[PDB]
DNA sequence: CAGTCCCTGTTCGGGCGCCG
DNA sequence: GGTCGGCGCCCGAACAGGGACTG
């Protein structure tokens, strides 16, 4: 066996574990002919070699069809070898995006035929990569080979190939610093600002530099004219767009069909603005059956019809100009949903997206807006390496009140106010000082752990009082209920004194939505008020009416 | 031709496997030039995916510094080698460094590149450089010498460092020198003029052995932040209610605090804005509570075997209070910062500055870095803190969300 | 007193999308 | 077909840790 020009990567097994010994599963006669034809050709090319009975290892093997081609792809079920193979550190840190591409004079895309089959495997490790090809007859013993290159299905092959591919491209990039080569596995995106005459030369130089190491660049996969098919997009000289997306329409929807639907909607949201998946993702919750038929809700059908109407119109993105600023604008879509557009020129979006995660049982629009800014910031640093300038639907005075008075440290980068309703605001403000001329309510609540029974009420300075028995409640729910009672039975200005750290901490965060229906009712009462002053006092210390109302609600 | 000191991990622990976080364009360009120059000088060498270990890497600029500085987050690797830099080659901490009039910090991290690293241990110093828009896969490296930011580097270099400082310590026996991570803390009671002159004598003394930057400190001017009670001649129900709640929380630190007579003033169901005159027994209880807060807490002393913990509270208007402790309510030190960089505009820059100032004080006083309880959301902190970091070390931290109770540390 | 539990937040396991 | 790696989203279950009350 000849020595491959590429330096091999030393690979070990995990200490104290042998190679795989799995029996070959039955294959269809149409897949057997495809494997024997490929295994015979790879054996002639030195990619696989025969093994005798001295090799005690075996691993199942199969093959799948290639997309838009008659050739086949050989795959190995190395699920047992990957468990006992040493851990690798993946060098693929992410997926490139066309919004990060800069405009170049010329662009060339070329693929590598049989990429894994042109990179050698460690000689001391080729033993465990043994497979058996069944013949057309079950009584025939079959032919056993071992891999001399990177197999398809081994957990180390992609990490080894990406690092091996980078080492081969290093001398070319070093000699040609003004050439941009986007390297994703074997797919090479080559662009340059050189004249088109010298560009084809450098392309052929690269095709000859890769040929010295066994990497073939077929002219079949060669692309010289736009539009270029790169990473599932359509690259044009001045714009880009995703390849056509097909949403499956089903009269009877299963849970797996919803996962296939939501997945394509998230993929479409990178350029198509306004995609919602809130109502459709509410179908995947609480259900534990992929094949179960699920009916579409009225809100899910409306959300799906809106997404289909957005996918009717053609959208396109633009490329990145490093000479102009990066701008990201956010809009409040629904309740808990947010969308954004990253652009440099108006209406020429580089890309779009959406944020809709629900963090915490109690939140407000300002918190969710801060979370969306951070998600866009990290996303922009990945693609462009810089933080964009934000346009936010929140008043400068509104944000100034929030971040200064909040106990946590929070911050938003350089931004400006854009007046696009609905505007993010604060729905109520707790007073910093007690209100003169306002009734002072001393609230308290308690409950029994066993009987799940409790009381809740208040005592005021004007003699007003109330106690309400509660069933199937907790100490926390009663103390929240006591504050709700004081808000119901008071005027537009009210001073409330509680001893509940739990209830006070929730209200002081100024929430506008809550998973608890009780807190939502408390929020509704707080918006109707004009001045609310909450105050905390220690319990069991005999303070004001808090002691008198503690003894009233103790049972 | 230097012999390597054998280093091993703690028994029953593997190396660090931390993913690299995204980096900005200015930081990646700075890391490429640095790592190319370090590779050309044999300090680092490229590796492959067969190394399962990795440690994040980013770049910083020190205070008033224009040059980028490579910084590795060896926090996970330092935890998995703790028995090395404490049991075998430990560094003593001089108790007189915190008592000096002036202390200067020197960046001597470039001296670690002169000592080779143990071949069997270089596998754990691996790090990956990201690329913008993932144009290329990660460019991996590993260290061939003593890395900057690793707690094993000053321990191995300690023997070489003492023999370099022996001529200077002999001529200046009153000057205290402490080495922590990539920093050298030089303190003296000399006048500010001749103190900087003695620093320059040490810089040229270090340049001969193959060493720049200067950050001045004054530990004698460090003041604590005590618990203070208001001084009012007209108290209301709301004032007394807040006074009792504050004294009740402070009673966990001072067991002699009493609120019995002050609670008797809050017997009725009175309006908050109503003025309440203080009784004769309540005035004595408030005055005695003020005198107790002047006394030091009973039984508070530093334990070298316990970790340091630092809590930070956001007080608004650029005010930031902090307490350092090992056991709850036994604060070894309290303090307050104000008008730091980013005041009245950026909380994350103020908080990042505070963590650096608190960590620096913990190095001078105890020679240990504290674990911070940060009043910030995890996603908010992990998004911006590298944009403002200006130190060669990185302390450990956890995120807390404690809504304000009775403003104990700030009036 | 240590033992719970009520509440809340985080982490991870698993499905899909997409790329090679 | 039911192979691998990367990134993204969605969800629930398991895990983790602090107030408040009780033997
Ligand atoms: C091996 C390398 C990476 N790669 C792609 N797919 C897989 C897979 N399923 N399992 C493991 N590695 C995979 O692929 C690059 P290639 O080999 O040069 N051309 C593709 C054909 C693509 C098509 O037209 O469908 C192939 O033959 O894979
Ligand atoms: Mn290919
Ligand atoms: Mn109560």
């Amino acid at each position: 066996v000849p020595i491959s020009p590429i330096e091999t990567v030393p690979v070990k097994l995990k200490p104290g574990m042998d190679g795989p010994k799995v029996k070959q599963w039955p294959l269809t006669e149409e897949k057997i002919k495809a494997l024997v034809e490929i295994c015979t050709e790879m054996e002639k090319e030195g990619k696989i070699s025969k093994i005798g009975p001295e090799n005690p290892y075996n691993t199942p093997v199969f093959a799948i069809k290639k997309k838009d081609s008659t050739k086949w792809r050989k795959l190995v079920d190395f699920r047992e070898l990957n468990k006992r193979t040493q851990d690798f550190w993946e060098v693929q840190l992410g997926i490139p995006h066309p919004a990060g591409l800069k405009k170049k004079k010329s662009v060339t895309v070329l693929d590598v035929g049989d990429a894994y089959f042109s990179v050698p495997l460690d000689e001391d490790f080729r033993k465990y990569t043994a497979f058996t090809i069944p013949s057309i007859n079950n009584e025939t013993p079959g032919i056993r080979y071992q891999y001399n290159v990177l197999p398809q299905g081994w957990k180390g092959s992609p990490a080894i190939f990406q690092s091996s591919m980078t080492k081969i491209l290093e001398p070319f990039k070093k000699q040609n610093p003004d050439i941009v080569i986007y390297q994703y596995m074997d797919d090479l995106y080559v662009g340059s600002d050189l004249e088109i005459g010298q560009h084809r030369t450098k392309i052929e130089e690269l095709r000859q530099h890769l040929l010295r190491w066994g990497l073939t660049t077929p002219d079949k996969k060669h692309q010289k004219e736009p539009p270029f098919l790169w990473m599932g997009y359509e690259l044009h000289p001045d714009k880009w767009t995703v390849q056509p997306i097909v949403l499956p329409e089903k009269d009877s929807w299963t849970v797996n069909d919803i996962c296939k639907l939501v997945g394509k909607l998230n993929w479409a949201s990178q350029i198509y603005p306004g995609i919602k998946v809130r109502q459709l993702s509410k179908l995947l919750r609480g259900t534990k059956a992929l094949t179960e038929v699920i009916p579409l809700t009225e809100e899910a059908e409306l959300e799906l019809a809106e997404n289909r109407e957005i996918l009717k119109e053609p959208v396109h993105g633009v490329y990145y100009d490093p000479s102009k600023d990066l701008i990201a604008e956010i809009q409040k879509q629904g309740q808990g949903q947010w969308t954004y557009q990253i652009y440099q020129e108006p209406f020429k979006n580089l890309k779009t997206g959406k944020y809709a995660r629900m963090r915490g049982a109690h939140t407000n629009d300002v918190k969710q807006l801060t979370e969306a800014v951070q998600k866009i910031t990290t996303e922009s640093i990945v693609i462009w390496g810089k933080t964009p300038k934000f346009k936010l639907p929140i008043q400068k005075e509104t944000w100034e009140t929030w971040w200064t008075e909040y106990w946590q440290a929070t911050w938003i980068p350089e931004w400006e106010f854009v007046n696009t309703p609905p505007l993010v605001k604060l729905w109520y403000q707790l007073e910093k000082e007690p209100i003169v001329g306002a009734e002072t309510f001393y609230v308290d609540g308690a409950a029994n752990r066993e009987t799940k029974l409790g009381k809740a009420g208040y005592v005021t300075n004007k003699g007003r009082q109330k106690v309400v028995p509660l069933t199937n409640t907790t100490n926390q729910k009663t103390e929240l209920q006591a504050i709700y009672l004081a808000l119901q039975d008071s005027g537009l200005e009210v001073n409330i004194v509680t001893n509940s750290q739990y209830a006070l901490g929730i209200i002081q965060a100024q929430p506008d939505k809550s998973e608890s229906e009780l807190v939502n009712q408390i929020i509704e009462q707080l918006i109707k008020k004009e001045k609310v002053y909450l105050a905390w006092v220690p319990a069991h210390k005999g303070i004001g009416g808090n002691e008198q109302v503690d003894k009233l609600v103790s049972a | 031709p230097i012999e390597t000191v054998p280093v091993k991990l703690k028994p029953g622990m593997d190396g660090p496997k931390v993913k690299q976080w995204p980096l900005t364009e200015e930081k990646i360009k700075a890391l490429v030039e640095i790592c190319t120059e370090m590779e050309k000088e044999g300090k680092i060498s490229k590796i492959g995916p067969e190394n399962p270990y990795n440690t994040p890497v980013f770049a910083i600029k020190k205070k008033d510094s224009t040059k980028w500085r490579k910084l590795v987050d060896f926090r996970e690797l330092n935890k998995r080698t703790q028995d090395f830099w404490e049991v075998q080659l430990g560094i003593p901490h001089p108790a007189g460094l915190k008592k000096k009039k002036s202390v200067t910090v020197l960046d001597v991290g470039d001296a670690y590149f002169s000592v080779p690293l143990d071949e069997d241990f270089r596998k754990y110093t691996a790090f990956t450089i990201p690329s913008i828009n993932n144009e290329t896969p990660g460019i991996r490296y590993q260290y061939n010498v003593l890395p900057q930011g690793w707690k094993g580097s000053p321990a191995i270099f300690q023997s070489s460092m003492t023999k370099i400082l022996e001529p200077f310590k002999k001529q200046n026996p009153d000057i205290v020198i402490y080495q922590y991570m990539d920093d050298l803390y030089v303190g003296s009671d000399l006048e500010i003029g001749q103190h900087r002159t003695k620093i320059e004598e040490l810089r040229q003394h270090l340049l001969r052995w193959g060493l720049w930057m200067g950050y001045e400190l004054h530990p004698d001017k460090w003041t604590v932040q005590p618990i203070v009670l208001p001084e009012k001649d007209s108290w209301t129900v709301n004032d007394i209610q807040k006074l009792v709640g504050k004294l009740n929380w402070a009673s966990q630190i001072y067991p002699g605090i009493k609120v019995r007579q002050l609670s008797k003033l809050l017997r009725g169901t009175k309006a908050l804005t109503e003025v309440i005159p203080l009784t004769e027994e309540a005035e004595l209880e408030l005055a005695e509570n003020r005198e107790i807060l002047k006394e030091p807490v009973h039984g508070v002393y530093y334990d070298p075997s316990k970790d340091l913990i630092a809590e930070i509270q956001k007080q608004g208007q650029g005010q930031w209070t902090y307490q350092i402790y090992q056991e709850p309510f036994k604060n070894l030190k309290t303090g307050k910062y104000a008008r730091m960089r980013g005041a009245h505009t950026n909380d994350v820059k103020q908080l990042t500055e505070a963590v650096q100032k608190i960590t620096t004080e913990s190095i001078v006083i105890w020679g240990k870095t504290p674990k911070f309880k940060l009043p910030i959301q995890k996603e908010t902190w992990e998004t911006w803190w590298t944009e403002y970091w200006q130190a060669t070390w990185i302390p450990e931290w956890e995120f807390v969300n404690t809504p304000p109770l009775v403003k104990l540390w700030y009036q």
